[PDB]
DNA sequence: TGCCGTTACAATGTAACAGTGG
DNA sequence: CCACTGTTACATTGTAACGGCA
């Protein structure tokens, strides 16, 4: 265990995850029948503001299905919450076209590093053959 | 395996059944592939491979108890 | 000399090998189709030749 | 019953047109762009051969 | 003008945007009053299906903020739809950390070069040591 | 094993720059 | 000039797969 876990933050994080699923179509609930699910969302809907309910909400109707996904989405969303505070955990995206992108990645399988890792050390070696020819 | 990658890639390139694809069954008689289609279908197995053939040798290549013997 | 000609034979290479992933992509989508249109729609109704 | 037979006559024939010219459009395309594709990877591999 | 035009497209792509943005909490109408927004978001919900009446509810209800990332969406949207056709013109995402991506932007800023175009001479240079190497 | 950090993506949205033609 | 388009460099959120550890 690395990041502390705060309940009022995470499980705000959790509805507002399930809030959106179930914005997009995704069946929140276990229940087939409709008028279950419908009902259960209302639960959850009015439940807002509540970590100590929303848990139990989740204990009780939550989709089998959908626990893992659930579980690493917290997981991302607690450590780029974490790292987000200094520049220098934070991480940077950006898109590499498809050549480039297979190159290096051949790079990065062949030597065993990350894409990180693989870069630093090609910069490192770019600087080191700058130094020889200079 | 190589014996079965060689299926999936025969049947995935010229549709025809598992089944239908056996050792001795030849491309053009048996799974019915022409020109183009055994053109593609040895550009397949070249890409599954990330291997290379020469022309001749490969136009050689006329049933897949052959395609086997190249690729293995 | 040889070296800086190889390089250019490694970007053809890289090229072939592009459009030949491209072309292989393509017809295996094209047989995946065939075989997904065996309720035989495709003889003339999807085959429009026109 | 005129009605209601017309009325589907009318919605089996538009939907069965619509959806031919939605599908065979974009199927002739990729037949031909495909092609056109193995046309042109052709030549870069006997040159590269050599 | 490079990528073809499709009316019946990119107007679904416009609605899309739309709802999205309203069901996000945003003011997609330039109505202050609740009344009206109220309604022309209804409108805007029945013309889900005729995606050409969507341009004229633009014009008449659209908020005048969202003309630039209207614009700029639809432009990129069009853009990745027509590159995802084949590989060779897709884009990969990939995550950087902060001192790797700092070192790699001052150098692609010092050739004036795009990343992309920096991590191909880079690798460029490293494939040349390994061909070398080999011979 | 199940949780927990971590990576490498995918999909979409934006700002900024560079081009192009009216 | 001005507008519209193409492109790059990000951000933001979600997910699957590894690998460490109780
Ligand atoms: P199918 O009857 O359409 O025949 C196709 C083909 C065998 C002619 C074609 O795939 C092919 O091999 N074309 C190139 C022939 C050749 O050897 N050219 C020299 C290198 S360009």
């Amino acid at each position: 265990m690395k990041y502390q876990q705060l309940e009022n933050l995470e499980c705000g994080w959790k509805w507002a995850y399930l809030i959106r699923k179930h914005q997009e179509g995704e069946p929140i609930t276990k229940y087939i029948e409709n008028s279950a699910a419908h009902a259960a969302v209302d639960k959850l809907i009015k439940l807002e503001s509540e970590p100590v309910r929303v848990l139990e909400w989740i204990e009780q109707h939550m989709n089998p299905d959908l626990f893992n996904r659930m579980k690493q989405t917290i997981r991302a969303r607690r450590k780029r919450h974490f790292n987000a505070e200094h520049q220098h955990t934070r991480k940077k995206s950006i898109d590499l076209d498809f050549p480039v992108w297979h190159r290096l990645s051949a790079l990065s399988q062949r030597r065993g590093n990350t894409l990180s890792e693989t870069i630093v050390q090609l910069i490192e070696d770019a600087e080191r053959k700058e130094k020889y020819a200079n | 395996t190589i014996e079965e990658r060689v299926k999936k890639i025969i049947g995935e390139q010229l549709g025809v059944k598992q089944e239908e694809v056996t050792n001795n069954a030849s491309f053009v008689e048996d799974l019915g592939a022409d020109s183009l289609d055994t053109v593609e279908l040895v550009m397949a197995l070249e890409e599954e491979f990330d291997t290379e053939i020469p022309d001749e040798e490969a136009e050689k290549i006329t049933t897949v108890q052959a395609a086997i013997d190249y690729i293995n | 000399e040889m070296e800086n000609v190889q390089k250019k034979l490694r970007k053809l290479e890289r090229d072939y090998y592009q459009i030949r992933e491209q072309v292989v992509s393509a017809k295996a989508g094209w047989c995946a189709v065939m075989r997904m249109v065996k309720d035989n729609g495709v003889e003339r109704r999807l085959h429009r030749r026109e | 019953a005129i009605r209601v037979t017309q009325s589907d006559r009318d919605l089996f024939k538009h939907l069965i047109t619509e959806a031919t010219s939605y599908v065979s459009a974009d199927y002739m395309r990729h037949a031909n762009e495909r092609r056109t594709h193995l046309d042109e990877a052709l030549a870069l591999r006997g040159e590269l051969f050599g």
